[PDB]
């Protein structure tokens, strides 16, 4: 999300990454639903499983890896004026509770999570621009030092 | 199991353990009924249902279900039992619980062929909503009897397996077609019927631990009646 | 408030090679002055633009060329010299100064009417890459200015009127930009959000 | 024509001319974008979708369709546009109609791609409801123009066939994928154009004859965006 702000088209596929870090007693089962772009986000557990969906408990592997098939998207000056056209809503990543956390007596009963990114090698950039990130101009304390 | 579009990952791998010995098998040598071109979807079923889960506090009596019942109003499998009359399809069970090192307890993971309910001392047949109860399935009122005088003791005559909870938290059991006639009708006939039941109950220091126990559903080679003709 | 999409097939790679991803030339300076201090001096300082600072610090180490090209816009026949003077020898304080006149620094001579001059300039850092952030101190004692390499001075160029006092004043501007080439980088390094706040260091 | 479920028989074969020179030709080596594998459902579109029945009165105007609009409602075809956004199809046209041997009159059954509109004597824009009518269609207000200012006289250069009532009664015209990008979105663009126009009006002893001309259509060889993934 830093280098893709230089270029103005981009294309590829990409993969997220989710580590669990809880205690090694703690149990409890998650589940991973993905969305194609056409519709809307899921609600709740049960319209999430119809799409693409994953389940994933805690005992066994504290890592699982999700692969995003394809992604797009431009900028789209159309208009006459200086307006900025929004891309279009494109795929949800969502996470229910399948099962409710079981922890022992003796540790805390609070867990965490952890998401990763990476993309793959079929991602390509095009027409690179400047980047908004910074702004235009702040108060600097020694502006020259050069000229004097 | 990466089957289709989803995959329960993380699993100890345990044991395929086929009922009696076979396989789904896509029925060959049939002509003489049901000439109507069976589609046989495949890759448009194997998604791995899943149930709503359940809790199993310290007097609880067990849950059971119906299979050809359960699925009737989720995903395309829910779909394609409407506007079709014939089918028949195997099954795949992934029964799945958790807890810590310091609960103990027993479970044990039952299928019944042609289970036949009754009713607790009346002369009254079931209702049919007695019977259908959909996804949530529903409870034993005489676990020990199994509600038709058969006694519990002799219960291991049935394909199943032993959920230990020192010892494992998984079990997996394949179901072929077992029927009399090739293929069947879904609103008024359900083949197996699915049931849990616990043999020793729970103990901890606390009260009402409790231990949710998961259950996801896969048809394996499901085929249905003719839908597009030529003629 | 429109969204639409277009499937894009695409092949190329060799467009973000780091040859063609610098080698833009993007515009580092501008100041005029007068003429009736009558002259320019300029050190070769890289961030000065915050469109070319936050480019510059994805990296640790790089090595690269100048191409210098300086822009004049401003009259009977000016003619201008813009004498680069490295380290080792000084700097002109005064229009007509003795260093002007030293031919051991390299110099040009161009008028207006030509088409704006043109050099470029070698890997003149003494060790084999620029160093971008500097981990340390210049100096032994305790006040040494943290984050400024002693190998990372180039020089500065003194942009000068050759000609007499004329009976007419006037205002020169002057436009500078620097192309790098052979480009070569190490140890990529994330970029910088939070807004800059001084040139010397990094402060927020 | 036997295709897929259904099949319009008793049709004089005619010629299945080709638009320019092509076929469907299912888009092979394309792997830099929609790596989502394409389902591409053959089977299960091929059906002859028919339209409503239209009169032809001495008067009339002419009709015109769009045929990604037209097909966003019925069917297998009209379920697929939802809950999918990328396509290529192409398509197939079988126009007909019915006299006896005394009318006499001329049809001329064209399509155009990328058939951009216009409003008689304005300077707004047509709204969204004056583009997308659906099964129905439309009729022309000028015809002679083709609402667009292009004359009629030069409007051989695209496809088509001529319906004259004295020789025949049927026309086929198969149109391949002619768009810029390999695939598109079916709610906001419309590849073709069909329309037909009257040329020389009919006559006959009474009046109000009504001539029902029906148009079938069916998608040659579609494709879709992927739904069903692994992981």
């Amino acid at each position: 999300g830093n280098i893709s702000r230089y270029y103005t088209h981009w294309s590829g596929s990409l993969e997220m990454t989710f580590m669990f870090c809880g205690s090694f007693m703690a149990t409890g089962k998650l589940i991973l639903c993905y969305t194609p772009p056409g519709g809307s986000c899921p609600t709740t557990r049960e319209t999430a499983m119809l799409g693409t969906h994953i389940v994933w408990d805690f005992g066994l592997q504290s890592s699982v890896t999700l692969i995003i098939p394809w992604i797009s998207g431009s900028h789209y000056r159309m208009f006459n004026n200086d307006a900025k056209s929004t891309n279009a809503n494109v795929g949800y990543v969502t996470c229910f509770m399948q099962t409710n956390l079981i922890v022992p007596s003796e540790s805390s009963d609070t867990c965490s999570l952890i998401g990763f990114i990476a993309a793959k090698d079929d991602f390509s950039l095009r027409l690179m621009r400047d980047s908004p990130d910074i702004g235009q101009l702040d108060h600097l304390h020694a502006a020259e030092a050069a000229y004097q | 199991l990466k089957l289709g579009n989803s995959a329960i990952v993380t699993q100890e791998a345990a044991n395929y353990c086929c009922a009696y010995g076979e396989w789904p098998n896509y029925l060959p040598d049939h002509e003489a009924v049901a000439i109507d071109k069976p589609t046989q979807p495949e890759t448009a079923t194997d998604r791995f249902y899943t149930l709503k889960s359940v809790k199993w506090e310290t007097g609880s009596t067990g849950w059971w279900w119906k299979l050809p019942d359960a699925l009737n109003n989720i995903g395309m499998f829910g779909q394609n039992v409407q506007h079709h009359y014939l089918y028949r399809s195997g099954f795949l069970i992934h029964v799945q619980c958790n807890a810590t090192k310091f609960h103990q307890g027993a479970l044990l993971v039952v299928a019944i062929p042609e289970h036949q309910r009754g009713a607790h001392n009346t002369n009254t047949s079931p209702g049919f909503d007695d019977i259908m109860k959909g996804e949530e399935g529903g409870t034993f009122n005489h676990p020990y009897v199994l509600d038709d005088g058969t006694s519990l003791a002799c219960a291991t005559i049935f394909p199943h397996q032993w959920i230990n909870l020192r010892t494992n938290n998984s079990a997996t059991i394949v179901l072929p077609w077992m029927n009399a006639a090739p293929m069947d009708f879904p609103l008024r006939h359900n083949q197996w019927t699915l049931a849990i039941i616990p043999v020793v109950p729970l103990g901890t220091r606390t009260t009402s631990s409790m231990v949710p126990i998961t259950v996801s559903i896969a048809p394996m080679c499901c085929e249905f009646n003719g839908l597009r003709h030529a003629i | 408030a429109i969204q639409t999409r277009t499937v894009i097939n695409q092949h190329g790679v060799s467009e973000t090679l780091v040859e063609n991803f610098l080698s833009r030339a993007a515009l580092v300076s501008k100041r005029s002055f007068e003429y009736k201090k009558n002259f320019f001096k300029w050190t070769i300082n890289t961030r000065s633009f915050v469109q070319l600072r936050r480019k510059l610090e994805l990296f640790t180490y790089l090595r690269f060329d100048a191409e210098i090209t300086i822009l004049t816009t401003v009259l009977p026949d000016l003619t201008l010299q813009a004498m680069f003077v490295p380290t080792g020898a000084l700097t002109p304080e005064k229009q007509d100064s003795f260093h002007w006149q030293s031919g051991s620094n390299a110099s040009v001579f161009f008028k207006i009417s030509d088409p704006p001059a043109r050099i470029t300039i070698p890997f003149m850092c003494i060790n084999s890459a620029y160093s971008v952030f500097y981990d340390g101190f210049a100096g032994f004692e305790k006040n040494g200015l943290y984050g400024i390499n002693p190998a990372d001075t180039i020089g500065n160029l003194c942009v000068r009127i050759v000609n007499e006092h004329q009976p007419v004043g006037f205002t020169v501007t002057v436009r500078v930009y620097m192309k790098p080439k052979h480009i070569k980088a190490w140890a990529p390094r994330p970029p910088r959000t939070l807004p800059y706040m001084s040139i010397a260091n990094a402060n927020y």
